[PDB]
């Protein structure tokens, strides 16, 4: 990961960045030319358990879905499940962009040529996170993909999100523009770990000692309700650590399934790189969200000798100790690497609480760190067996079946009505192709629902183009192998009931890289829709009670032979389809859409 | 017409070639029409007939499919070009005007007291201008019958004195032998193809009596009667082909010593036996043995004890036998052995131990070979393999001995699937 | 390999000690021993959070020890084990034992089955269950009736599948709080193939007997100290049971249970059925190991009685007094306090080989044994024994997606043959009769190699190299069926063909496979966890088993054409009539292919033939009634 360095322009204005957040809703705009011409947003913390933090819902930690209008991109590219994020958060974002003036500034500074970076403190840098977001989203939707990249810059900013949010900036690539510098004995990131809304007194007790404006003068000090939730965080993050530790170290036990139905687990997840200060001449940086995670809790764990009152106050405290960020980002600092070096470090030897960056980890902690890092690794050697022997057998699958195709295509014949028939030998050797082809792509498909492969598999240009080349070619013959068999009559429609999952996710894939309406692109089940018809037509229904669902057809198959996806073997004066159109009532065949491209 | 036109070119072009090329040429025409034609059996009437026992027979069957002349139909799933393995896989088939051109040229010659007599007809009863040339009995070499349903009264007095091979394709669910197989007295090589789709029994037992100097016969869909304690002496006799033929455990019940009725009996194949549980121990008695080619039996369960008293086999091939599991220990002690062939063997649990012993081993088969997943630690010491065919999972295997044998090497070859079987 | 292999029992017992879950349990179990006196049960409760936490119900099982201990122990006589399918009720238990064997039923403790007898005779039980239908239940109890609460809890599991035809059943989870043994490993074995052993959990001392005591012999188990184990919550027969425990040799006790333990503990590598002599009492579930350092999550059944003899065999240091039964027994709620505490600690340390090593040590550590003793020698080989060495289940099922994309062109094969015959006879008739050999060694070749992939995949599935969620997929699920209805006919005619029905027995009840019995138990699954007329025939018979019911209909009217008795007459007259209606219902539906309704096929033959059986006066006659 040489992008986990930071160049001189960078520390630049994350320097600057920090003097604003701490200086010597509203929401304000700095203009500096150093080191380049840009346009800084701030955003006021909120110092509210409710409606800032945890809003009113039956909830249990305040989490809601993602506007699909707002973040389009943000949900999971296979299956469609939309993202989810703290409901509170996301309200006080939108209100911003209806109401504020914000989405005006914006732009200014775009037509400024000036790089825009977002900063905030505590709560502040939980929403500049989803405003770099949003402007991501309006950048990559548009032509104009020379904008600068925005710059997400929190201190000690708590978690947002989740697993699926997490994985969709991967996926794009926005995780390394959104850096996070957490103090190893913040509170604040963990607080979100707890159940927000079932615990709202000791939420509204911890933010009114953290806020500067409220006063803490207490006589005795911190009160017990302070000192109990700090020991309940506590809990709460073994616990979520635990669950997740599981995960990525091949636990897979009966009982785990139940425990999370009897347990309550967090949903927010680490996103972007989260840069740890551990000492004034080292910052460790890590990419990796298991990694992160662990981190939260391995760090606050107890002296042999203290009390949890005394380490209460140490974490609040920590809160406010961002400061000297500033200062030291001007002189060089050491960005060590925490996942490279313990791993480099050998196994059993200086197994104890050793420095290892300036953070006295335990044991347990260099287990699960060692166990987040082999994990990483594994999903990149899955990689390289996919890209390899896989990759190669699919092109010759493919190249076989164009040959078919071609050879068809020469006596004035279509290849699906030739598949259907399944007469020749011919059908017989493509059909062992379509099946070979099958088992490699559903192999690619089952590694990604389990999150075997790194998150930037299904943006690849490469995956993509070969996944609409397949999808165009052999889907036809999959659904011809569904009618041949009248699969049709005891499950359902093809289109309806029963679709490989692998056209699926290349169909979804496709029209995510183009930015196009999810679910248009529907070229390749065009034979789906017309033997429906056709069955309709000859159960009893007239032409006139299905005369609607036909020119619909009409239309869509005019409209994809204009770009070039409809297929060449449809009107090929002896496919099913012009045989069967001809038979259709004098009256649609007159005034038809299609009256030209058939082959009259 | 054609005759002259077009026919007579393909006759010239023929009549290039000289002597032992032509009349393999006519001998090839004289096999039953559009017919899958074994490589062995031709090579052995070639060899009978031309004294071509050298392998300038297999050149000049590479020179005559060399110039478009015969078809030779190769199955897909071979990776030997002209080795042993692919000697006993290749099939022939002529043109149906190659055929044409064949037979108007034995048509120049005259119909009585010819060199070949064949009749490219379905015709049951016998051919009446053979009947009425019946005075003077022919001297041709190699006799071609095709009639139907034919018993005793169906025949009437022929003669071959100088005949050496005869085809005879009928198809019915009987047969009795003609007469006139009493006649030659140097017949080498006879062929039973049987068309019937229901098993076909013989008659005339003593018939087989008469025939000496017999080296070479080849039956199909042939209902074999049972042995009598009669020794009958084939001894010429050196190959036996035998192909869909239902045996009905006639050998089962017959104790003969196999020694003196097949004492030169050198290659034998079973292909496609549908019923057989397991061979008799007595083919365990025969030290001419050379080459078992057990092939598509499905109820073989398990080889004879006593399979290395043979002491001369040379090539064992035992494939598509799902019922067997094991093999004997006692082709451990088979010297001489140097092609094993044991694949689609599916459920072949484990090799023998002492595999150590088998000395010259050159080549071995084990292709889809699932359930195989051992290998003796005696396979380490088989300082001859040079050569192995199997799957992936093999390989693995097969990995430990290929560092102390330098010369192995391992081939992996994947499954093919064909729909040849329908077009029979 | 060992280095890219990672010990996970402790991080289990981290997240099980941090939850409330068991603090709430001791604290339901405190509440119930606190007078539970009374007929009916621990006060549910609920917590107040409905929603936020399921109904809390504990179960107190005094009452239960105090009849027992009223008849006194005797040796076994209380601790006689009970089947189920035979005696007591079978009832409650019907899917738990619907099946049985082999070594004995499912048994158990006879004092747990009176207890909950006890308990079911209560009306208050019946109306708290009604009560708690459809939600979330955490079944606690401390000593025996904890293991009571777990019989109560498997008895509202074994209802829950009746419930839960649709949906999935709601999740209860039953902690027992520590308990003596249930059942044996047929129960053991009954509960994992229900994939129900997920909802069990056991919290067992280091130094606690009660756990223990069962592995010794029957003969010398001592009721009287486990009785008065549970007569020591009660709040203060009863005189007479505590002098039991003065004379008591605690140091000879503990030798005793020792010394039963370790012979136990190997004798699961040296299988002997033969030789059962020992206790047939085993563990079941998952169990967590608890000590004042930490916890360890065990689930193997063998792992996890190894690890119970070696944290009782390893003894704290001599200056220690001797552990009394009470103390140990009744000191959870300490540990229950304490366990979080020292996990919340971050203790400095003061040549491991590779990190499994060291996270064997630390689970070790966890566990409360004696790192000095020489009894971590052999557990931790123990902890190495428990875990699997392999791949992981998805890059199996990865792998296996492919296999069987390689596997398919065989089915394709048998498709094309199939279709072959399907116009004169049919590819049923045409593989029984083996016309055209040449063609029937390829479908046979075929046939046998699907079965063996089939079976390989059954066999991954049983060995537990799969996900688990495996049979709730489509894409298996499917291609299963789709291989069945393809095949299965093949199948059948080769086993008619070797006249194996008038040996073997009847297909359908002895014959038939595993394979397809559980291909048909997930299309039936499949089916219900989610009609247009059919204008033509199906490609492939909806009823796999269609012609094994045609063969036993063609067998029946050849014994009816010759049989004279009247009575017997009419039963097989009665379910000739039977399959013949149901044959009309399919094949008027058409959703039998067009191979069944072939000119020569034997659903035509036995149709003529019951036909002209009809014909005759007597059987008119006999069906006439009908
Ligand atoms: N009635 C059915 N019978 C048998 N298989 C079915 C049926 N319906 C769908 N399928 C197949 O089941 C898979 C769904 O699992 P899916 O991938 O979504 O994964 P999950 O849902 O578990 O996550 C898809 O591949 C469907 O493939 C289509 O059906 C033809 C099967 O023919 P084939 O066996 O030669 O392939 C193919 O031609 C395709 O038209």
């Amino acid at each position: 990961p040489a992008a986990a360095a930071l160049s001189d322009d960078d520390r630049l204005v994350v320097a600057h960045c920090a003097a604003l957040s701490f200086p010597p809703a509203s929401f304000q705009v700095h203009h500096a030319s150093h080191p380049y011409p840009c346009a800084a947003f701030a955003f006021p913390p909120s110092w509210s358990a409710a409606p800032g933090w945890a809003a009113a819902g039956r909830a249990a930690f305040g989490d809601a879905e993602v506007d699909p209008s707002l973040f389009p991109s943000l949900r999971s590219v296979g299956s469609g499940v939309p993202a989810r994020a703290n409901a509170a958060f996301l309200a006080s974002f939108g209100a911003l962009l209806d109401g504020s003036p914000l989405q005006s500034e914006v732009s200014r500074a775009v037509a400024e040529e000036k790089r825009i970076v977002f900063t905030g403190h505590s709560s502040g840098g939980s929403i500049a996170t989803l405003a770099a977001i949003w402007f991501l989203e309006t950048c990559t939707r548009r032509g104009s993909v020379n904008q600068a990249h925005p710059f997400c810059v929190t201190f000690g900013a708590p978690l947002v999100g989740d697993n699926t949010f997490n994985n969709a900036v991967r996926r794009e690539g926005w995780s390394q523009c959104i850096l996070n510098f957490v103090v190893p004995v913040d509170i604040i990131p963990r607080i979100p770990l707890t159940p927000l809304a079932s615990a709202t007194e000791g939420i509204q007790a911890v933010l009114d000692w953290l806020s500067p404006q409220t006063p803490n003068f207490s006589p005795s000090g911190m009160p017990l309700i302070i000192s109990q939730f700090y020991e309940n965080l506590l809990r709460s993050t073994l616990s979520i650590a635990s669950y997740e530790a599981c995960s990525f170290m091949g636990c897979t036990s009966s009982i785990l399934g139940t425990l999370t139905s009897f347990i309550e687990l967090s949903p927010y997840r680490p996103c972007g790189t989260y840069l740890f200060l551990t000492s004034s001449e080292q910052l460790a940086v890590l990419t990796n969200s298991d990694a992160v995670l662990q981190l939260l809790f391995y760090c606050l764990q107890l002296d042999p000798q203290q009390q949890l009152r005394d380490a209460a106050e140490r974490s609040l405290s920590a809160h406010w100790q961002y400061e000297p960020i500033k200062q030291s980002m001007m002189q060089e600092i050491v960005c060590v690497d925490y996942l490279g070096v313990v791993s480099s470090t050998l196994p059993g030897r200086q197994m104890s609480s050793t420095i290892v960056g300036g953070l006295e980890l335990s044991k347990e902690a260099m287990l699960s760190l060692s166990a987040a890092g082999q994990w990483e690794k594994q999903r990149e050697t899955n990689q390289a067996k996919i890209d390899g022997a896989s990759c190669t057998k699919i092109r010759e699958a493919l190249k076989s079946l164009n040959e078919y195709k071609r050879t068809c295509e020469l006596h004035e014949v279509s290849y699906y009505d030739s598949f259907k028939l399944q007469r020749e030998v011919h059908d017989f050797n493509a059909n062992v192709s379509r099946l070979e082809l099958a088992g490699l792509w559903d192999e690619i498909v089952e590694m990604l629902r389990r999150r075997e492969l790194p998150d930037g598999f299904e943006s690849r240009q490469d995956w993509v183009n070969l996944g609409t080349l397949y999808r165009r070619l052999v889907e036809p013959l999959d659904i011809a192998n569904y009618y041949r068999h009248s699969k049709n009559e005891d499950t359902g429609s093809y289109l309806s009931k029963g679709r490989p999952r692998r056209y699926k996710y290349t169909q979804e894939w496709h029209e995510q890289s183009q930015r196009i309406s999810f679910g248009s692109s529907l070229e390749s089940c065009f034979w789906a829709m017309a033997e429906e018809l056709q069955a309709e037509i000859a159960n009893g229904k007239t032409f006139e009670d299905v005369r609607d669902r036909v020119v619909k057809l009409e239309s869509d198959a005019h409209g994809w032979s204009m770009s070039g996806s409809l297929g060449k073997d449809i009107f090929l004066s002896r496919s099913s389809f012009v045989i069967w159109w001809k038979t259709l009532p004098e009256n649609h065949r007159s005034a038809s859409c299609i009256a030209k491209l058939v082959p009259w | 017409s054609h005759e002259t036109k077009l026919l007579e070119r393909m006759a010239a072009s023929i009549e290039c070639l000289s002597g032992k090329v032509r009349e393999c040429f006519l001998d090839l025409g004289c096999f039953p029409e559009d017919k899958k034609i074994p490589l062995d059996v031709l090579i052995n009437i070639w060899m009978e007939i031309h004294d071509l026992d050298e392998p300038d027979a297999f050149a000049i069957l590479v020179e005559l499919s060399n110039k478009n002349l015969l078809t030779l139909v190769n199955d897909a799933q071979n990776k030997a070009g002209d080795l042993y393995s692919s000697y006993h896989d290749f099939s022939v088939t002529q043109h149906d005007v190659l055929r044409d051109l064949a037979l108007h040229m034995s048509g120049r010659d005259a119909l009585n007291n010819r060199r070949r007599l064949v009749m490219p007809r379905r015709e049951e009863s016998l051919p009446k201008d053979w009947q009425r040339n019946k005075d003077t009995p022919f001297e041709a070499q190699i006799v071609s019958i095709h009639t139907g349903e034919m018993k005793e009264s169906d025949w009437f007095q022929m003669s071959f004195p100088k005949a050496e091979v005869l085809i005879l394709n009928f198809a019915s669910s009987v047969y009795y032998l003609p007469p006139f197989i009493a006649t030659m007295q140097n017949l080498k090589a006879l062929v039973l193809i049987n068309y019937g789709t229901i098993s076909a029994t013989l008659d005339n037992l003593s018939a087989f009596t008469t025939l000496s100097d017999l080296r070479s016969l080849w039956l199909e869909k042939i209902t074999l009667p049972p042995l009598p304690k009669t020794t009958i002496p084939l001894k010429n006799l050196r190959k036996i082909s035998l192909v869909l033929c239902e045996l009905t455990n006639s050998l089962r019940g017959s104790k003969v010593d196999l020694s003196m009725t097949f004492p030169r009996l050198s290659n034998l194949t079973i292909d496609h036996c549908i019923d057989l549980k397991e061979l008799p121990s007595s083919i365990c008695e025969i030290s001419s043995l050379e080459s078992i080619s057990i092939s598509n039996c499905h109820d073989l369960t398990e080889l004879p004890y006593e399979l290395g008293k043979l002491h001369c086999l040379s090539i064992l091939r035992v494939y598509a036998c799902p019922a067997l599991w094991r093999l004997p220990p006692s082709v451990c002690s088979l010297k001489r052995l140097k092609y094993l062939d044991i694949s689609q063997c599916v459920n072949l649990t484990d090799l023998p131990e002492e595999l150590g012993h088998l000395t010259s081993l050159e080549k071995i088969d084990m292709r889809e070979c699932s359930r195989l997943r051992s290998l003796p630690r005696s396979s380490s010491s088989l300082k001859s393999l040079g050569h192995v065919v199997c799957d992936e999972e093999t390989a693995l295997l097969w990995r430990e001995a290929e560092q102390v044998i330098p010369d192995l090497r391992v081939q992996v070859a994947e499954e093919c699937y064909n729909l040849d079987w329908l077009v029979d | 390999e060992e280095n890219s292999m990672f010990e996970t029992s402790h991080v289990l017992g981290a997240l099980l000690a941090s939850s409330p879950l068991l603090a709430r349990a001791w604290d339901r179990c405190a509440a119930a021993a606190d007078g539970g006196a009374s007929s009916l049960g621990f006060v549910h409760g609920g917590g107040g959070g409905g929603e936020g936490e399921p109904v809390c119900v504990a179960f107190s099982g005094v009452q239960a020890a105090l009849s027992a201990a009223a008849g006194g122990g005797g040796g076994a006589e209380i601790f006689k084990p009970v089947g189920l399918r035979g005696d007591a009720a079978g009832r409650l238990f019907a899917p738990l034992v619907a099946a049985e064997a082999g070594g004995e039923p499912v048994a158990v403790q006879a004092l747990a089955l009176q207890g909950f007898l006890r308990l079911c005779r209560s009306p208050e039980f019946q109306v708290l269950l009604n009560q708690i239908r459809g939600k979330a239940v955490v079944f606690t109890g401390h000593s025996l009736g904890g293991a009571i609460a777990a019989l109560v809890a498997l008895h509202y599991l074994c209802t829950s599948s009746s419930s839960s035809a649709f949906a999935p059943a709601p999740p209860v989870l039953c902690v027992t709080f520590g308990s003596p043994l249930l059942g044996n490993q047929a129960l053991s074995r009954a509960i994992l193939r229900e994939r129900w052993a997920g909802n069990f959990c056991h919290v067992v001392s280091q130094h606690d007997v009660v756990p223990r005591l069962l592995f010794c012999p029957l003969n010398v188990i001592p009721v009287h100290i486990v009785v008065g184990m549970q007569l020591h919550q009660l709040p203060v027969v009863v005189a007479t049971v505590t002098a039991r425990m003065a004379d008591t040799n605690q140091e000879s006790l503990r030798q005793l249970i020792q010394e039963h333990a370790g012979e136990a503990a190997i004798e699961q590598k040296l299988a002997a059925p033969e030789i059962p002599s020992g206790s047939p009492y085993r563990p079941f579930g998952a169990y967590v190991l608890c000590s004042p350092d930490g916890a360890a999550c065990v689930d193997n059944p063998t792992a996890a009685v190894q690890m119970l003899y070696a944290t009782f065999a390893a003894r704290r240091a001599p200056e220690t007094g001797a552990v009394p039964p009470e103390a140990a027994h009744s000191c959870y709620g300490d540990l229950v306090l304490s366990m979080p505490h020292h996990l919340l600690l971050k203790r400095r340390l003061g040549p491991a080989a590779s990190n499994y090593d060291v996270g064997i040590s630390i689970a070790l550590e966890a566990s409360g044994i004696t790192g000095e003793a020489t009894e971590a020698a052999p557990a931790r080989q123990w902890l190495k024994t428990s875990k699997r060495v392999g791949r992981s289940p998805s890059l199996n099922c990865a792998s296996l997606a492919t296999r069987l994309g390689r596997i398919t062109p065989c089915r394709a094969q048998i498709e094309w043959y199939k279709a072959l015959f399907d116009a004169n006879t049919g590819y049923y008739d045409a593989f029984k009769q083996r016309l055209s050999p040449k063609k029937f060694s390829k479908a046979n070749m075929y046939r046998i190699k699907l079965a063996q992939f089939w079976d390989g995949v059954l066999s991954m599935l049983d060995t537990s190299q799969l996900p688990y969620d495996f049979h709730r997929r489509a894409k298996w699920v499917n291609a299963a069926h789709f291989y069945q209805l393809l095949v299965e006919p093949l199948d059948i005619a080769d086993y008619h063909r070797n006249n194996l029905h008038r040996t073997r027995g009847s297909y359908i009840t002895h014959g038939r496979e595993r394979r397809y019995e559980l291909f048909d138990k997930w299309w039936k699954q499949k089916g219900c966890t989610d009609t247009a007329r059919r204008s033509k025939f199906a490609g492939l018979t909806q009823d796999p088993c269609f012609w094994a019911r045609v063969e036993e209909a063609r067998e029946q009217t050849e014994s009816a054409k010759s049989e004279r008795d009247m009575t017997s007459l009419a039963r097989m007259l009665e379910d000739l009539h039977k399959f013949e209606r149901h044959s009309s219902e399919l094949v008027e539906n058409k959703e039998v292919s067009i191979d069944v309704v072939a000119p020569q096929s034997s659903y035509s033959l036995w149709v003529k033939e019951w036909n002209e059986l009809k014909l005759r006066e007597e059987v008119r006659t006999i069906l006439f009634q009908f």
